[PDB]
């Protein structure tokens, strides 16, 4: 499964941001989900 | 390499201008991204191609507990490089948090006014990307 | 189990670097707070799920 | 000078993928872009004219743009008339080109009936040039004159039977007249070859007048006396049409879908 | 029983590796999040009955009275594109 | 100050424990620049002046 945007610190990903649309990171990282 | 207002041949906008690895055709003047938004413009006088990206921006989340409990707060500049909020010495008129020694790059954004501690706890206030914040006294040493 | 958290803002989406439109948009009242709140209500729920 | 001696015969052939052109002056990379504009459809039935001289030449319609193609050596094809009346009752646009410079000139021209051009050897100037313009009586008032490099060139050297096909799209809109073109080499395979190539905008001219009809100029050398010759060209007409256009990493239109084929 | 289990776990890897569509229900969510933001950012280029979708084009070419109503159309249209996106998101959040 | 801004965006003198999105930050231009081609085609008004 490919992820379009991770939402991490800064393509269509850029242009979305250019117009104020932002992607927020999940609280639990993929390491914390692997630990659970 | 400086955030500026621009007008090329009547193509008006705002952003940082940077040299481009894109190679336009001789008759083309500007490039549109997948979102059909302008992201390059060819200088009319000397025909080099410049990338445009908007000047930096982001959300500003304030981490405040019960007003009754305390009046001090941290601020998270969302998706922002924590070297760039200092260069952004703007919409938030409160300049003071440009000069903070207690400054931290979370993956979620630049967090200012809260200090990183190596010890871990249950998540009191969520910041994002594994990070949480809390109002308490540490006293380890 | 979850979907991408998103946030947006009328100030930039409807008109970036545009004070004139920013003043016209005030005439429409609370809709932008409703939209921002609704997307924040989705975003906090993705962590909960 | 009103010599009605040129004539032309006609037939039909298939314009497979030809007559696609860059719709705006914009770069795009690896992106599929859709637009509604005057385009020539895929596998459109395209008229095939042969023009000849014997020692009968009807003026052509123009509406919603024309595609014109040809592939003659020595650049015997030399220009066009575009215009409302072509008789000095309303102004009209003349294109003529030679080996070193094209003129774009729009005036109240009385063209007589059939306009051709007459480059011949003059003994006293020891060289080739146009004798007298049989194209028209006289120009009365002119309001725009432009000069530039010949919109058409031959390939370097000359390979045997190796024609280049020359393509033009002519549009009139909002006062402007827009030329698009491409010059593609031909393995000497077939007419309008299989493959793809999009026309670049050559000139984009604020003529400002009204176009309803068009015609083309052929040269004659006057060797002693109008030595007889032949030429070919193809005419297609544009429609208000939707296209999906594919840009490569370099922002050339590499392929297209005709949206109602 | 252990060999049946161990050989069954061996087939999960090959199934997931070979099958293009196996994570379809997760890819679909990622694609709908990407398509919804692409559609929302594309909707900025729509005219909504105005002379142009470019705001400073309007402000340059038209006077304060006329320019304002042209922007209004763009405000009303864009604000519709946001309410649509947020309603689609609130419905899509409920099935997640 | 940023607490005074959260009190304002929540329309209340007492904000509770949490994280609150306030006004978006955005760096304004340092100046404005005009780019148009070389000044070709000067009008032949001089030949008559
Ligand atoms: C191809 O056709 C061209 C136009 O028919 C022709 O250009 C013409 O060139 C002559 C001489 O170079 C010009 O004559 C005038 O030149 C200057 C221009 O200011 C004057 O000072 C001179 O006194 C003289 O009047 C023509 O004006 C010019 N035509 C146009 C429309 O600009 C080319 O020479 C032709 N080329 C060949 C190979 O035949
Ligand atoms: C986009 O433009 C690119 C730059 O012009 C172009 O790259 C070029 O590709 C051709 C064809 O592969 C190369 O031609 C050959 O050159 C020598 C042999 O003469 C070989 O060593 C090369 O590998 C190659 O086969 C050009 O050298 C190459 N130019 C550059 C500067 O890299 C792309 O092909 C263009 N892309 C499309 C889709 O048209
Ligand atoms: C934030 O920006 C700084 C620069 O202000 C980045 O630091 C650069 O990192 C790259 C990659 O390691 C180096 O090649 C550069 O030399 C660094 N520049 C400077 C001036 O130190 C940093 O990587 C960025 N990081 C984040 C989290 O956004
Ligand atoms: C173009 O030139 C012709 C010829 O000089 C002009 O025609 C004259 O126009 C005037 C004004 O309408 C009439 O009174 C004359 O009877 C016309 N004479 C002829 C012979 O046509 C014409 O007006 C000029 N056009 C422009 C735009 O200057
Ligand atoms: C170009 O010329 C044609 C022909 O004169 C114009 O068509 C006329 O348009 C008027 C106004 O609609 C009608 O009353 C006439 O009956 C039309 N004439 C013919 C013969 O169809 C056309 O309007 C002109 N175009 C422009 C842009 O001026
Ligand atoms: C414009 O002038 C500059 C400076 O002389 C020159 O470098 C440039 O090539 C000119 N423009 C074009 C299109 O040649
Ligand atoms: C705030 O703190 C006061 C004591 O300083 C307490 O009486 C009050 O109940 C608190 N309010 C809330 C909402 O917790
Ligand atoms: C955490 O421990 C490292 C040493 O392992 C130390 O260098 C670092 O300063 C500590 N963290 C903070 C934020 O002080
Ligand atoms: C093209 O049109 C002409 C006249 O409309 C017709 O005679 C001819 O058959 C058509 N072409 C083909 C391949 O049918």
């Amino acid at each position: 499964v490919t992820l379009a945007d991770a939402g991490f610190i800064k393509d269509l990903i850029c242009a979305q941001k250019f117009n104020g649309l932002t992607v927020l990171p999940p609280l639990l990282t993929d390491e914390m989900i692997a630990q659970y | 390499n400086k955030c500026v207002n621009f007008n090329f041949n009547g193509l008006t906008g705002t952003g940082v201008l940077t040299e481009s690895n894109k190679k336009f055709l001789p008759f083309q003047q500007f490039g549109r991204d997948i979102a059909d938004t302008t992201d390059a413009v060819r200088d009319p006088q000397t025909l080099e191609i410049l990338d445009i990206t908007p000047c930096s921006f982001g959300g500003v989340s304030v981490i405040t507990p019960g007003t009754n409990t305390s009046n001090q707060v941290a601020v998270l500049y969302q998706g922002v490089n924590c070297t760039e909020v200092p260069v952004a010495i703007l919409t938030p008129t409160w300049r003071v948090y440009s000069t903070g020694s207690n400054v931290f790059q979370t993956r979620a954004g630049c967090l200012i006014g809260a200090e990183y501690v190596n010890n871990s706890y249950e998540c009191d206030i969520p910041i994002g990307a594994g990070i949480c914040a809390s109002y308490q006294t540490q006293t380890k040493s | 189990v979850s979907m991408t958290k998103t946030s947006v803002d009328c100030t930039m989406y409807i008109c970036g670097d545009s004070t004139e439109c920013s003043n016209l948009l005030l005439q429409y009242g609370s809709f932008c707070t409703q939209l921002k709140r609704a997307l924040t209500g989705i975003a906090v729920e993705q962590d909960k799920n | 000078q009103c010599v009605n001696l040129i004539t032309r015969t006609q037939s039909y052939t298939n314009s497979f993928t030809r007559g696609v052109y860059y719709p705006d002056k914009v770069f795009r990379s690896s992106v599929l872009h859709s637009t509604q504009d005057l385009f020539l459809p895929f596998f459109s039935n395209v008229t095939w004219f042969h023009a000849i001289h014997v020692s009968d030449n009807p003026v052509l319609p123009f509406n919603d743009g024309v595609y014109f193609a040809s592939t003659e050596k020595s650049n015997i094809i030399r220009g066009w008339i575009f215009g409302t009346t072509l008789d000095s009752k309303t102004q009209s646009l003349l294109i003529v080109n030679n080996a070193t410079n094209v003129v774009i000139k729009v005036c109240e021209f009385q063209f007589c009936n059939d306009p051709f051009l007459d480059v011949y050897y003059h003994k006293n100037n020891k060289s080739w040039m146009e004798s007298e313009f049989r194209v028209y009586s006289s120009a009365n008032n002119c309001t725009f004159e432009y000069v530039s490099q010949p919109f058409l060139m031959d390939l370097e050297g000359k390979q045997g039977n190796f024609k280049n096909l020359r393509e033009f799209v002519f549009k009139n809109i909002d006062g402007y007249f827009k030329i698009y073109s491409k010059h593609t080499p031909i393995n000497l395979g077939r007419d309008l070859p299989q493959g793809f190539s999009a026309l670049e905008p050559l000139v984009d001219l604020p003529i400002g007048i009204n176009i309803t009809r068009f015609q083309t100029l052929l040269a004659l050398h006057r060797s002693y006396g109008w030595t007889a010759g032949a030429a070919a060209y193809y005419v297609g007409y544009l429609q208000p049409r939707t296209f999906l256009l594919k840009y490569n990493e370099n922002g050339t239109i590499t392929d297209a879908v005709d949206c109602a084929l | 029983i252990a060999n049946q289990f161990n050989s069954a776990i061996g087939k999960i890897q090959d199934s997931l590796s070979s099958t293009a569509s196996a994570l379809g229900k997760l890819q679909d969510v990622v694609n709908h999040n990407a398509q919804a933001l692409n559609t929302l950012v594309k909707q900025l280029s729509s005219k909504f009955g105005a002379i142009s979708s470019v705001l400073n084009d309007i402000l340059s070419r038209l006077d304060k009275v006329e320019a304002e109503v042209q922007i209004d159309r763009l405000i009303t249209g864009r604000l519709q594109s946001l309410q649509t996106y947020v309603t689609q998101q609130l419905i899509r959040a409920a099935e997640i | 100050d940023p607490l005074s801004e959260t009190k304002c965006t929540l329309k209340s003198f007492t904000v509770e424990k949490g994280i609150y999105q306030t006004s978006n930050f955005r760096v304004q231009p340092t100046e404005s620049i005009v780019r148009f081609p070389n000044i070709t085609n000067l009008c032949p008004f001089d030949e008559v002046f």
